[PDB]
């Protein structure tokens, strides 16, 4: 998959993913939701090898979701995303590894906190103010480190998010069918359904 | 007694008391006699049914295109050794491009029982079988008991009341042995063999299992209305 | 009472199965005896053939374990070719691996740790044997080890095993007690061997032939047996003084 | 102890033997084969009121030309029909056809003897496997913990099988129409359950080439026992 | 490894183990389940011979397997927690293959196959729990309630419990229980099940917890306060 | 064949007695003497070598034994299973701390370990308990001196004195009045020679009693030199001559 | 390198009739450019009414047929001497060639 | 007492009791020997004909070894069968790995040491046979007898079963009249009229002798059966004895 | 075969108890009592070594108290070399909760783990189980303070004061009495060595027969100190309540 973007603003999460899924030749799909809900305030954005990606994203949904129901209880962000790492960790020396990059968006119940993990496939971790994997960042980077702020409204976090769309939809090659957006805060995990 | 709570167990006297009581399986058995001449073996099993409405247990199982055996005793058992004998005649025909000898068919199955009297955990064999089969040394009939002990005779019987057949057969030794390409007047006298273990019940048409193989006559076994000729 | 059949302690802290296989070692009624020279270890050891159908040279107790180490066994004789063989691949696998010859009393040891195993754990049974291990070790020099079915062993100046061990035992005791020596003051093993076999007749009060003894003799870079006529010109010295 | 594949002086398997003790203990099941087809019945034997009567199930689809009844220690079963159903599938996927079932009766019972010191004992529930091939058309197999499998034209197993199996000789006939099985499986079920028989505590189901194996609705087997009872009283 | 058969046939055609294991159950603190018209109360005693309890961190009588699926048990609490987590790990690897939660059936049929397999496998003995399983299948407004055994047999029920004097409890449910008419609101069917175990617990104190499981995966437990105004109430009906 | 005891044969009786442990305690009861003092400069530890039979050579048969160059094992019960659990101590020792943090293990660590493996003896299938109570005596950089009892049970204490096996009852008395916080290693040896005389029946010199201590650093005992930090080992068994020395001081 | 492959070359015909069919091949087993035999037998009858030939390399081919041969006389003992359907002897050759999916018959198979 | 109910236990004698009753189904068998004779050895057989119906020489108990061993026992005929199959893979890897037939003697302690080795756990029973073995070597011929405690011993003469102490007897007049040693042939001639002097313990059936030899002259050191003139010279010659 | 020697460790009495484990609880009873209390600013876990000599070493021994890790410590109440066992697997699993989670293992997650080992004891393997019964003594930033304790049959509960090993019947009472839940530690440490004091089988109570534990928040701010009480320390508390 192509790209997924991260930005941890004053009191939220947001994560842009695109909706293409090109195999080879042909876009087969222009609608694709390239994330997973793990826990209620804890969601994960995917991109890397064809079916490796969707596979070790169920993977982890499943196992947080059993620590749920075993403990009554929401792992911290920080807790899901060093479970995460360690996953990816462990695969890179496997016999066929994981070819699967994450970004992990979450709110802490406990801190009242928003807080963006990084991880490549090779469980390289890093706690970031925004985040992308593959070539989003060499576009999008510049724009963020100019105008990003730690007190941002959720608001303006999507405003400068769609700068970065428009930045990636001028210079990128490949038409990557445009971003479905998800916000993470103390309410949970919502959809905009419009951008 | 004391002796008699597994196989691995010998009692004062040397016996092994496991194997002795699934020696005894055979006699509960139904009858069933093997005799043959020089040119054609036969096998005759008196079917069991558990009531009227119930099917007669079958008694005999076909092994290979020249080889056959019938049981009396545990009936999974027989499934067991006979698919392990229709293995080894595979193996044979497939590797060598030879029909198993009959004589080495017996060797396996005395070995492949061995091994459960000797070991902790396992149990004998519960069942005895007679292999008929013809091979490159003509016709042949083995007596396999799951003691281990195989023994090649002219003829035999094993089951309840298969003394009887037994000792006909010893009397009949000279005349049914010379019957040479006549396979009707050796079934007639396997027929008469095992009437003479009989009592009460009378061999009827669901009754009587008859197995034939010969110089050109593949293992063949005849149910039904096919052994109504003998009765 | 199943504290009798398997290696458990019973309740005075004992194992009946390691008791009653040091019992099972004077089963073959075999007297043997091990002394100690200046140059050589010498090994005599009681042969009784009762049966005249038996070829009388296949019939021993004595085994030539490696080039260095011989082992003379007190006990039935499928335990004695089981520990027999067990030494020799032992032997074997020590000089591949450590590539020097295996001393005498670290196959002892060895053979002791195998034993100890049986007594400690339920599915395997003691060994119904004593092994006395004899050689000349290339840094020890003359060395008798010996191992018993409880998995002792100790180094001895002379030792001795079977039915009547005790009258041998004393008959030595007596003798190291006079010359206040750990060894047989002889330059020639061929009299070390003379002086084995003449305190065990004064022992067991018993005059022997060619046939009734087995000797086996430990040098400096080999074990070897005798045979009956290197013992025959034993048992003629002996009887000429 | 002693082994758990232990011979009696008498030349029987000790653990076999108690295996069968322990299926006289169990609900009665019965099964009629017909030229028109087999009909499987069981008694369903609710230990409470309380206990949905609906959710016993000891009459089960193995394919869908082959049912199975139980009775005795109902929970082994399950092991058994879950081996049954996938020889079925499996054989249909190797032979692109249905399996024979004698075949797969053979394949239920050659789990049987496999117990020791494989499964620690042997199971403690009998099967009445009814179903229809080209071959043989209508059968009914009688599964034993055993290994051993005998065809009926009729058979009962549980509690009340010696006294239903009596009842059986002398009904059946090689003329019986499915109708004539279904009220005769009825008749004996009433015969030897404790309970009154209806809808709720008895069950019936049968086993046709054209619409396979089926299991009789309460509401269709409602008008079965009051077409048995208005006959009964007709003389 | 120990692969010694401890669930075995006596001549009588009885697999004592098993039967000993239900012994274990008759021990165990009382369990009772209730199903009205939509949704279902699993009730539990609490033996008040262990005070100085912390009942904050005290493992609870009722777990939740998923969701919308609970188990209460009576017999061994150790043997449980092993049912428990094998269960919530089947229901989370059929929400990954099947992609839709497990039935209240599915989910007892597994717990109950898991039981069984105890009792013809070698070097094991078997479970020494009963457990009422409870809930409603994913998308449907139908109370489901089943019940399982150490034998492997499992059942569905109008209404049951288990554990000591699960005898009584029942008498007591089998003259309470219409099925033309179940509770037909949440009031009615915890005011039966708090009924039920007031005929065996003692003291409504402490001793009582209830568990209330509707449709859409919302299970709520109540407080010590709300269940002693059942009790309050229950009683001052009695006293007539 | 296969180890068909996969079951435990050490189990709890009616009345909480573990049966096989109790009767191993009792096999180390009948054992011969051996006691273990620690001084504020060394630890001493002394048994009797009871020779089988004069013929024997009892300076081949090693009572007390090196574990690692800084600690020591006496034993009172069955030799053959203390000379295997020596072995056992002397690998565990390499292969579960040296070989990973490439230094010897502390006292307490390496008696831990030895613990361990008596304890499984009491637990694993298919074998009985050790028959022997072991004294460890030793020497780290952190603990200083330390002298430790391990039972058959598996069960290990730290001791300032003890003794074990046949007079222990009567020798553990004798050791409450002499013992005090003050002691240098001279003064233990004297009265380790004092409490072991009143066990042993017939001959007491230098060659019926193995005696060793954990002390100085022995450098002469090293084997080589050019390194400073490497500076030789603690334990050093007494020589015949040694012993008989200290015996006319007594 | 080892190539645990060859090329027998040879040619083999199937035509289905409205009562009948043909299974024809030529008798010529070949390497490179060389003949090894001008009969070598390649079109087998396998029993039950059944003619198979597996062309290509003649080792790949002549173990396929074996073990064919082979099921037909174990689906007798197995199903009661049922006789094994075209459909079913289809069906059962496909299981025993993607048996070896990862180290194929290098052999083109018509019955 | 319990010392005999388990294999592998010692009696507070020193005593395998298994081992001791395993030896009394060797001595319920029929009789069986072996004669050593100056450049091979000699195997017979006593064979009961238990009824009519056996038929003649095709149940043959005699199993040869590698091409140079004759294996024969009495006791329990599986045992016996099974120890054979031990030995034939035994005797195929020592000739795998060092090229030369094993030697009888090496042969002797491979049969014993697995022997022995059922006489250590209580999981395996003790086998129920005494095996009299042997053939040329490098070293000329060699005569074995292997009983079920693992014990063997070479022998000049070796008897087992139910007539073992007629036959000793018999074997012990040729070793004291035959110093000097007794030829292939005249070893086939004894053996017939030994294994018929031993009948007499089992008189009440009649009996089929079978006789095999391997001898450095008469078979060039390979395992054969006595057939045809051979045998019933030997008969001939052991029938003429008891009359 | 080996069937004969076989004690069968893991099946039910006709009544449905544990052979093994009831005779384990058995063999508990006679060990040295252990007391844990929980107060609302800290837990306190006291011990009592059983019938000790003037020359065994105190301040290097440990038989009781042991450390899982900075924030759990266990009272140990059977067999001290089955505990050991035990007690280094509870420490293993901590270090895998923390090495995978990046967060300390809390308290119910760590007892459930070694209750469910002990479980698997009584079930399969035909093992005797292990002769220990333990009280946790715990902090997380969830629950914050908790006690519990496991036993031989892998059974743990939850407790605001407990007791392990002899004469529990009569600790449990004195506990009960005077324990109330507005409790602070120096007035638990004071209770905990007043039932020791009334329950012990010894003749008085000293410094050199007790191992002793605090769990406080009495860490300078917003973290917890386990402190293991030296024998000096034990002396100077055993005053500072006049018992001695
Ligand atoms: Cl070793
Ligand atoms: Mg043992």
């Amino acid at each position: 998959m192509d790209i997924i973007l991260g930005i941890r603003v004053q009191d939220s999460v947001i994560l842009a993913s695109s909706k293409a899924v090109t195999r080879g030749i042909s876009v087969l799909k222009d609608s694709d939701d390239k994330t997973r809900q793990l826990s209620p305030h804890t969601l994960m954005s995917f991109a890397g090898e064809a079916g490796d990606t969707v596979q070790f994203a169920e993977y982890i949904q499943a196992n947080i979701q059993l620590y749920s129901i075993r403990e009554d209880y929401e792992l911290s962000p920080q807790a899901v995303s060093s479970f995460v790492r360690q996953e990816l960790a462990k695969s890179i020396r496997s016999r066929r590894p994981y070819q699967v990059n994450v970004l992990i968006g979450g709110y802490d119940k406990k801190k009242n906190k928003p807080e963006l993990y990084q991880i490549d496939y090779l469980g390289t971790k890093v706690e970031l103010p925004y985040g992308a994997h593959g070539y989003s960042g060499f576009y999008t980077f510049s724009l963020l480190d100019h105008h990003y702020r730690p007190d941002m409204t959720t608001e303006e976090g999507l405003d400068l998010l769609k700068l970065c769309v428009q930045e990636l939809e001028k210079r990128m090659p490949m038409d990557f069918k445009g971003v479905i957006v998800k916000i993470v805060d103390k309410d949970g995990i919502r959809q905009v359904d419009d951008f | 007694n004391n002796y008699d709570g597994d196989t691995v167990t010998f009692s004062p006297t040397g016996r092994l008391f496991q194997v002795e009581y699934a020696l005894e399986a055979i006699k509960q058995g139904s009858v069933t006699v093997g005799l043959r001449s020089n040119t054609h073996a036969v096998l005759v099993a008196l079917k069991r049914n558990a009531d009227e409405l119930s099917s007669y247990q079958k008694k005999i199982i076909k092994c290979d295109e020249h080889m056959g055996l019938s049981l009396a005793g545990l009936a999974p058992d027989a499934r067991v050794l006979s698919n392990y004998l229709r293995q080894q005649c595979n193996y044979s025909s497939l590797v060598f491009n030879r029909k198993l000898a009959v004589e080495r068919a017996g060797h396996l199955l005395c070995d492949k029982a061995q091994k459960n009297t000797q070991s902790y955990g396992g149990r004998p064999y519960g069942v005895g079988l007679l292999i008929i089969g013809y091979d490159k040394s003509g016709a042949h009939l083995l007596e396999f008991q799951p003691s281990g002990n195989v023994t090649e005779l002219y003829g035999t019987a094993i089951g309840a009341r298969s003394q009887g057949a037994k000792t006909y057969l010893e009397r009949t030794l000279d005349t049914f042995i010379k019957i040479d390409g006549n396979p009707d007047e050796l079934i007639k006298a396997g027929v008469e063999a095992i009437s003479q273990s009989l009592r009460d019940e009378s061999l009827t048409v669901d009754n009587l299992s008859i197995a034939i193989v010969g110089k050109d006559t593949p293992f063949t076994i005849y149910d039904g209305e096919a052994v109504a000729k003998y009765i | 009472g199943y504290d009798r059949h398997i290696t458990i302690f019973s309740p005075e802290g004992r194992l009946y199965q390691v008791e009653y296989a040091f019992k099972a070692t004077n089963q073959t009624n075999i007297n043997s005896l091990a002394v100690r020279g200046k140059d050589c270890t010498v090994v005599i050891s009681q042969k009784k053939v009762p049966d005249k159908l038996l070829d009388p040279t296949t019939v021993s107790y004595i085994f030539c374990i490696s080039r260095t180490i011989g082992m003379v066994v007190n006990g039935p004789i499928p335990d004695a070719r089981n520990a027999a063989l067990r030494a020799k691949a032992e032997a074997a696998e020590f000089r591949y691996k450590y590539g020097y010859d295996m001393p005498c009393d670290v196959l002892a040891k060895r053979m002791a740790n195998l034993s100890q195993i049986y007594t400690q754990r339920a599915y395997m049974r003691p060994l119904g044997v004593i092994l006395t291990f004899v050689s000349v070790d290339e840094e020890l020099g003359p060395s008798i080890y010996k191992t018993d079915p409880a998995g002792y062993y100790v180094g001895y100046k002379a030792t001795a095993t079977g039915p009547k061990q005790q009258e041998i035992t004393t008959n030595l005791e007596n003798h190291f007690k006079k010359s206040k020596i750990d060894h047989i003051n002889e330059e020639s093993w061929e009299k070390v061997v003379e002086f084995a076999i003449t305190h065990m007749i004064d022992a067991l009060g018993t005059e022997f032939s060619k046939n009734d003894l087995e000797v086996g003799v430990a040098t400096k870079d080999k074990f070897f047996t005798l045979s009956a006529e290197n013992i025959e010109e034993r048992l003629v010295a002996i009887a000429e003084q | 102890d002693r082994g758990v594949s232990t011979f009696s002086p008498e030349g029987r398997l000790f653990q076999v033997e108690y295996s069968l003790e322990a299926i006289k203990l169990g609900s009665t099941a019965i099964g009629i084969a017909t030229k028109e087809g087999v009909v499987l019945g069981v008694e369903k034997r609710a230990t409470s009121p309380l206990l949905e009567s609906d959710s016993i199930e000891k009459i089960v689809e193995i394919d869908r030309h082959i049912g199975c009844a139980m009775s005795g220690l109902t929970a082994d079963a399950r092991s058994m029909i879950e081996h049954a159903r996938t020889a079925a599938v499996t054989h249909n996927l190797y032979y692109d056809e249905d399996i024979n079932v004698e075949s797969l009766t053979q394949s239920v019972c050659d789990l049987a003897l496999r117990f020791g010191e494989l499964m620690s004992r042997p199971f403690g529930v009998a099967l009445l496997i009814a179903g229809h091939d080209a071959d043989d058309g209508y059968q009914l197999f009688h599964a034993e913990p055993s290994g051993t499998f005998y065809r009926y034209n009729a058979k009962a197993i549980g509690s009340g099988s010696e006294g239903a199996q009596a009842e059986l000789l002398n009904e059946w006939h090689s003329s019986l129409t499915l109708k004539e099985a279904e009220l005769l499986v009825l008749k004996i079920l009433k015969q030897v359950m404790e309970e009154k028989l209806d809808e709720n505590n008895a069950q019936l189901s049968c086993i046709t080439k054209q619409d396979g194996f089926k299991i009789y609705d309460n509401e269709k087997t409602a008008e079965l026992i009051k077409e048995l009872k208005e006959k009964e009283a007709a003389e | 490894g120990y692969d010694r058969a401890l669930s075995i046939f006596s001549p009588d055609g009885h697999i004592f183990q098993v039967e000993y294991a239900l012994e274990a159950v008759k021990r165990g603190t009382c369990a009772v389940g209730v199903k009205g018209k939509n949704c279902v109360v699993l009730g539990c005693e609490r033996r008040s011979t262990l005070k100085l309890q912390d009942t904050r961190i005290t493992p609870s009588k009722v777990s939740k397997i998923d969701s919308h699926v609970v188990l209460s048990f009576s017999g061994l609490n150790a043997d449980s927690r092993i049912l428990i987590e094998k269960a919530r790990v089947e229901a989370q690897s059929h929400r990954l293959t099947l992609e839709d939660p497990v039935t209240v059936e599915y989910l007892t049929r597994y717990v109950a196959g898991v039981q069984q397999r105890y009792t013809q496998s070698g070097g094991v003995r078997p479970f020494g729990v009963s457990t009422l399983i409870a809930g409603f299948d994913p998308r449907d407004d139908e109370p489901k309630l089943y019940q399982t055994e150490p034998s492997g047999i499992y059942s569905s029920w109008s209404a049951q419990t288990i554990g000591r004097n699960s005898k009584t409890v029942r008498e007591f449910l089998e003259k309470n229980y219409d099925r033309k008419e179940p509770p037909a609101t949440v009031e009615e069917c915890v005011k039966l099940t708090v009924r039920s175990l007031l005929e065996v617990v003692q003291t409504g104190a402490k001793n009582i917890e209830i568990t209330v499981v509707k449709p859409d995966s919302d299970i709520v437990a109540l407080s010590s306060e709300e269940i002693n105004q059942y009790v309050t109430q229950i009683e001052q009906e009695k006293q007539e | 064949m296969t180890d068909r005891y996969s079951f435990s044969l050490t189990t709890f009786s009616p009345s909480g007695k573990l049966g096989q442990i109790d009767y191993a305690l009792t096999a180390v009861k009948q054992g011969v003497t051996s006691l273990g003092i620690k001084a504020t400069n060394g630890v001493v530890i002394a048994t009797e070598k009871k020779s089988s039979s004069p013929l024997a050579m009892s300076e081949t048969l090693s009572k007390v034994s090196l574990l690692t160059p800084d600690i020591g094992a006496v034993y009172s019960g069955m030799g053959p299973d203390y000379r295997v659990l020596v072995d056992k101590s002397r690998k565990v020792a390499h292969t579960s701390y040296k070989r990973i943090y490439g230094e010897y293990p502390p006292t307490k660590l390496l008696v831990s370990e030895v613990a361990k493996i008596m304890q499984e003896a009491t637990q694993s299938g298919g074998v009985r308990p050790f028959g022997v109570s072991l004294l460890i005596a030793g020497h780290d950089e952190f603990n200083g001196f330390s002298l430790y009892q391990v039972d058959p049970s598996g069960s290990y204490f730290p001791w300032k004195a003890t003794a074990i096996g046949k007079g222990s009852v009567a020798a553990k008395t004798f050791l409450e009045k002499r013992w005090n916080d003050e002691l240098e290693l001279e003064d233990a040896i004297h009265i380790a020679l004092l409490t072991l005389k009143e066990s042993v029946e017939g001959e007491f010199n230098g060659d019926t009693i193995e005696l060793a201590i954990i002390g100085d650093e022995n450098p002469d005992l090293l084997g080589y030199t050019g390194i400073p930090t490497d500076k030789g080992p603690r334990f050093r068994k007494l020589t015949s001559q040694e012993i008989n020395d200290r015996l006319e001081a007594l | 390198q080892f190539n645990p492959y060859g090329d027998n070359g040879g040619t083999i015909l199937g035509i289905a009739g409205e009562d009948f069919a043909v299974l024809a091949g030529d008798t010529r087993n070949i390497t490179d450019y060389s003949i090894n035999s001008r009969y070598e037998p390649k079109v087998f009858d396998c029993g039950d009414n059944i003619v198979m030939s597996a062309n290509g390399f003649a080792a790949d081919g002549d173990a396929l047929v074996k073990r064919f041969k082979n099921s037909v006389k174990w689906y007798h003992f197995d199903h009661n001497d049922k006789k094994l359907s075209i459909n079913s002897a289809a069906r059962n050759i496909q299981h025993l060639l993607y048996g070896k999916r990862f180290f194929p018959y290098y052999v083109h198979t018509i019955i | 007492t319990g010392y005999d109910l388990s294999n592998s236990v010692f009696s507070p004698d020193g005593r395998n009791f298994q081992v001791e009753y395993a030896v009394k189904a060797v001595e319920n068998g029929t009789t069986s020997i072996g004669i050593k004779c100056n450049d091979g050895v000699v195997f017979a057989v006593e064979k009961l004909i238990t009824s009519k119906l056996l038929v003649p020489q095709k149940n043959v108990k005699i199993q040869v070894v590698d091409r140079h061993i004759g294996c024969v026992y009495s006791g329990l005929i599986p045992d016996g069968r099974h120890l054979v199959n031990r030995g034939r893979e035994e005797a195929a890897s020592f000739k795998k790995l060092y090229k030369t037939p094993i030697p009888i003697p090496a042969f002797a302690d491979r049969l014993g040491q697995y022997v022995q080795a059922h006489t250590l756990y209580n999981s395996v029973r003790p086998f129920g046979v005494s095996t009299i073995f042997g053939g040329v070597d490098k070293n000329g011929a060699h005569l074995y007898m292997l009983e079920p405690s693992g014990s063997y011993w070479g022998y000049k003469g070796a008897a087992t079963g139910k007539g073992r102490q007629s036959a000793k007897a018999e074997l012990e007049k040729l070793v004291d009249h035959h110093p000097e040693g007794l030829s292939a042939r005249e070893a086939v001639k004894q053996a017939a009229k030994i294994i018929y002097l031993a009948h007499e313990d089992n008189k009440e059936k009649d009996f089929e002798l079978e006789i095999s030899w391997c001898s450095l002259s008469e078979t060039n050191g390979l395992h054969k059966f006595v057939k045809g003139d051979l045998l019933q010279e030997a008969i001939d010659f052991a029938q003429k004895e008891i009359n | 075969g080996s069937r004969r020697y076989d004690s069968r460790t893991t099946i039910f009495s006709p009544e449905g108890r544990l052979y093994q484990v009831e005779y384990a609880l058995e063999s508990i009873s006679h060990a040295g009592t252990a007391i844990g209390i929980m107060a609302s600013d800290g837990i306190v876990l006291a011990a009592e070594r059983k019938v000790t000599s003037t020359l065994l070493e105190q301040d290097t021994s440990t038989e009781k108290l042991y450390k899982l890790n900075d924030k759990i410590a266990v009272a140990v109440a059977g067999l001290t070399a089955d505990a050991e066992i035990l007690i280094n697997t509870a420490r293993i699993h901590a270090q895998n909760y923390l090495k995978t989670y990046n967060e300390d293992i809390p308290v119910e997650i760590l007892v459930r783990r070694l209750s469910d080992i002990k479980q698997g004891y009584t079930q399969h393997g035909g093992l005797r189980p292990f002769g220990v019964s333990f009280i946790y003594a715990g902090y997380d930033d969830r629950y914050g303070y908790q006690l519990y304790t496991s036993n031989p049959s892998g059974n743990y509960t939850g407790w605001k004061a407990i007791s392990v090993g002899a004469n529990t019947s009569a600790a449990q009472t004195l506990l009960q009495m005077d324990y109330k839940d507005d409790m602070k530690v120096d007035d638990a440490i004071e209770l905990a060595l007043k039932t020791l004091s009334k329950t012990t089988d010894s003749s008085a109570l000293t410094y050199d027969r007790l191992e002793f534990a605090t769990i406080r928040k009495g860490a300078n701010d917003g973290e917890v100190y386990q402190k293991i009480f030296k024998p000096q320390e034990i002396k100077d508390i055993l005053v500072k309540t006049g018992i001695t």
